[PDB]
């Protein structure tokens, strides 16, 4: 019992390039996208894991 | 080395406090302490294009060291540590050398740079003068503050009290 639950949902996603279809066929056991997001990649960059104030 | 810096010229003086390199004279009038100008600002040139030279060759592009792996990916995680362990021993090693050999050139440099000064002196007196070690110089003729700059700017006129050094040397 990870957070009072027993069942699990296992995350997936993907990226679809610029005019691609994505299809999504289901009977049950779907947790459907709402909400995707619109990227542009940048710099080479990384996660920083700190405890300090933002100036 | 050179043998002037901790060598022929013992110490150095506080009392200079205008340049590196420089003059101590002692006449009727007084004594002092005055830098030579020309030696000094050509070290100083050298030693600004020397510590620009060392800061402005390092250029870099954007970049983030840090990665995460999984654990069923530790051939990955070690690979990264390998890159990031052997960039920074080569990098270290780099440094400490090149500061270690940087410091016996410049050192060498003002050694250089004292010795030069002092031949140059030399050259210009010839047998006009006595040298008396300690990098210092005796007149055979008398000098006013006028003679010291001469021999300070480089303009002595050596022919003009080559007769009363004669006569004051060979008594």
């Amino acid at each position: 019992k990870v957070r009072d639950q027993e069942g699990r949902i296992n995350y997936y996603w993907t990226l679809l390039e610029p005019g691609d279809t994505i299809i999504f066929e289901a009977n049950g056991n779907l947790i459907a996208p709402r909400y995707a997001f619109a990227l542009s990649r940048g710099f080479g960059s990384g996660i920083i894991n700190s405890n300090a104030p933002m100036d | 080395l050179f043998g002037a810096i901790a060598g022929f010229i013992e110490g150095g003086w506080t009392g200079m406090v205008d340049g590196w390199y420089g003059y101590h004279h002692q006449n009727e009038q007084g004594s002092g302490y005055a830098a030579d100008q020309k030696s000094t600002q050509n070290a100083i040139n050298g030693i600004t294009n020397k510590v620009n030279s060392v800061i402005e060759k390092m250029n870099t592009q954007f970049t983030a060291v840090g990665k995460e792996f999984n654990k069923l990916e530790r051939r990955m995680e070690n690979l990264n540590k390998k890159v990031d362990d052997g960039f920074i021993d080569i990098w270290t090693y780099n440094a400490e050398l090149l500061v270690l050999l940087e410091n016996e050139r410049t050192l060498d440099f003002h050694d250089s740079n004292v010795k030069n000064l002092y031949e140059k002196v030399k050259s210009q007196l010839k047998n006009n003068a006595k040298e008396i070690g300690n990098g210092c110089f005796e007149f055979y003729h008398k000098c006013n503050d006028e003679c010291m700059e001469s021999v300070k700017n480089g303009t002595y006129d050596y022919p003009k009290y080559s007769e009363e050094s004669k006569l004051n040397r060979e008594k």
